[PDB]
């Protein structure tokens, strides 16, 4: 990811899962809290329609 | 963009095959949004009447009473759904003209005169398969000066509905009401409505030699018509549209890649099936009016609020 | 015989459908899908409590509340 | 109009009246039910 | 129990093939001729007969007669 | 006893707004919407069901020139209706047509 737009590579288990290094991880460090929390729901429903 | 002739140039309804309840006719030219909408409105939206109050008078059979109450609802009447109104709000009794009134009474007894056999009961009994037949009409008001003899009436006057032995009887007296297909589920004017796109089987080669043998059974029943223009059988298709995408196609190595299997685009096969309260002419055409009755309601108050 | 057949197709068409939970179509169980009832019989008697007299149960002469 | 009832083993009505026993003057058995009367009641069927 | 009157998966009405049934019974079918010869033909509703079980002729006999 | 009502958006006005109607499902939400899509002036058109257990959906309309989404709105409900009228004139005639046809057949 270069800028906000993916560019090669699935999303895995990694970064949307649970651990050090991942993508609603790192969002909530230097965004704040409410922003990460909104990228997980908004994401999950995307994922589900 | 949108024009209005492109299309109606493309258009056409052919049918296939009706009957007493039964339809089935192409769309062949629409856009899945319309079809779908189409489906929905049926399976939801022509209203019906049914009975939704029942009164007990004396339940004396195995049958709890909740259950026959219950049990009763699905039954259909066979009477006409645009000549009436919904009921206003509340008021039980209300008008003449939201409501019919039905009854049944079936007290039973043993057989005056039976033989020794006691072999089975319509020879030991009467009146122990309380059947339909055993609903009369009652009118209210101008009923009898509104409609004729011989149309108020369930459907099939065979739907078993209970079961007595001798001693026990039953009191009923029926409310009937309009409404609608999705406040409820006994409103369904149809069994089912649906649609799936013509399949089209295209040989990307042509198939020869003895593949006849396993094509024919690789497909639904009459498809591939063996020809034998030279007393050789070869293949062709018979009838495109007589599949379901058995897919049995690809468990053969071989045989994955000397066909194709696929849909055209937009050729819709609607299939109605009445329940028998309109045959299902009617039925299409009431779907169609009350969409359209719909957008001008939208339409007329976006003008007014305006 | 103990339990009612049912219709099941496998697919993830909600995301409802996880750690067991499932759904099931409306109008089906409008129809009849294993509807039930319990019969929950409770007993008396007024033996129980000792007092004077014939007490036994019925409605007194007296003009109950006419509800 | 007064109360009925039936005796379990044999069917045949009881009807209690005074201050007495629990048995049915005619079957020996002694375990009793009550009669339906013709009521009218609402009951929806949704 | 007793018969149900529509279908549950799709609605058609089956609270009459009962009767039919073991007429075509007697006549000895095979239950899957029996079933075609009824007019049905989406399973969903063939599981309808092709597995009922009828519990009021074998509840009757505790009937309290007369 | 409101049935069609729009919130005007704070960003901008009349080229962006979205929609509230009542009472209603994926029919017209879904037919109307693919209507208005044609539409070439319109830049988003999107719709989504606000609510399970009630029955009002959203739309969401957007253009790129300074006209209000009124007027495409208005086209697309046009449109439509003129739509269902030709359909249905073809479909009563095709059916008179097999019936009188299928009585000829059998006569």
């Amino acid at each position: 990811i270069r800028e906000g737009e993916l560019l090669c590579g699935v999303l895995d288990k990694a970064h949307y899962g649970s651990s050090a290094y991942g993508l609603v991880h790192c969002c909530y460090e230097i965004y704040g809290g409410e922003t990460s929390g909104k990228v997980l729901t908004c994401l999950a429903r995307l994922f589900t329609a | 963009a949108w024009d209005q002739d492109r299309f109606e140039k493309n258009f056409r309804v052919d049918v296939v095959h009706m009957d007493e309840n039964s339809l089935e006719f192409d769309m062949v030219g629409i856009d899945a949004a319309i079809a779908n909408a189409f489906r929905r409105i049926l399976l939801a939206e022509v209203p019906t009447m049914a009975v939704e109050k029942v009164l007990v008078y004396n339940n004396t059979s195995i049958v709890q009473d909740e259950i026959l109450a219950h049990r009763l609802g699905l039954i259909p009447i066979h009477a006409d759904p645009r000549l009436f109104e919904y009921r206003n709000q509340g008021d039980e009794e209300g008008t003449e003209i939201d409501t019919l009134q039905f009854r049944l009474q079936v007290r039973c007894t043993r057989n005056p005169h039976a033989a020794k056999d006691s072999s089975d009961p319509n020879e030991l009994y009467v009146n122990h398969k309380v059947y339909t037949r055993h609903m009369t009409w009652i009118p209210l008001g101008n009923q009898a000066d509104l409609f004729p003899e011989g149309t108020i009436r369930p459907v099939h006057d065979d739907i078993l509905i209970a079961q007595l032995r001798p001693g026990q009887e039953i009191d009923l007296l029926m409310h009937c009401v309009k409404g609608i297909g999705k406040d409820h589920a006994k409103f369904s004017p149809v069994a089912t409505a649906s649609y799936r796109l013509l399949p089209d089987i295209t040989l990307l080669e042509p198939v020869e030699g003895e593949a006849a043998e396993e094509l024919s059974r690789c497909f639904s029943p009459g498809v591939i018509e063996v020809q034998e223009v030279q007393g050789k059988k070869v293949a062709r298709v018979a009838n495109p549209r007589l599949d379901t995408f058995s897919r049995e196609i690809f468990r053969n190595e071989k045989l994955k890649k000397v066909v194709r299997l696929a849909r055209v685009r937009d050729h819709y096969i609607f299939s109605v099936e009445s329940t028998g309260v309109l045959p299902p002419d009617v039925l299409v055409s009431e779907a169609i009016k009350v969409l359209m009755g719909k957008c001008r309601r939208f339409l007329d108050e976006l003008d007014a609020v305006q | 015989p103990i339990g009612t057949n049912a219709i099941v197709a496998v697919i993830s068409y909600t995301g409802y459908d996880m750690e067991d939970a499932m759904i099931v179509n409306k109008a089906s169980w409008e129809r009849g899908f294993a509807h039930g009832s319990v019969y929950k019989s409770e007993f008396i008697d007024l033996s129980e409590k000792i007092k004077q007299g014939d007490s036994s149960l019925v409605f007194g002469i007296k003009p109950g509340d006419p509800r | 109009q007064p109360m009925i009832y039936i005796c379990g083993e044999c069917h045949t009505e009881n009807e209690i009246k005074s201050r007495d026993p629990i048995r049915c003057r005619e079957c020996g058995y002694r375990i009793m039910y009550k009669k339906r009367t013709k009521r009218l009641v609402v009951f929806d069927a949704r | 129990m007793i018969i149900p009157v529509r279908c549950f998966t799709c609605g058609k009405i089956v609270g009459n093939k009962w009767e039919a049934y073991l007429g075509l019974l007697q006549a000895e079918y095979t239950e899957g001729d029996a079933l075609d010869a009824l007019g049905l033909k989406r399973y969903c509703c063939r599981r309808m007969l092709l597995a009922h079980v009828d519990l009021i002729e074998k509840l009757l006999n505790y009937a309290p007669l007369e | 006893k409101t049935a069609l009502e729009m919130v005007q958006a704070a960003g901008t006005d009349r080229h962006c707004v979205t929609f509230v109607l009542h009472e209603e499902d994926h029919t017209l939400g879904n037919s109307l919407r693919y209507m208005i899509m044609k539409n070439p002036e319109v830049e988003f058109c999107g719709y989504t069901t606000t609510h399970p257990s009630e029955s009002k959906i959203n739309l969401r309309i957007q253009t790129r020139g300074t006209l209000p989404a009124v007027e495409p709105f208005q086209r697309g409900l046009n449109e439509l209706m003129n739509v269902c009228q030709h359909v249905l004139d073809k479909f009563e005639a095709s059916i008179k047509d097999y019936k009188d046809q299928k009585a000829s057949r059998n006569e």
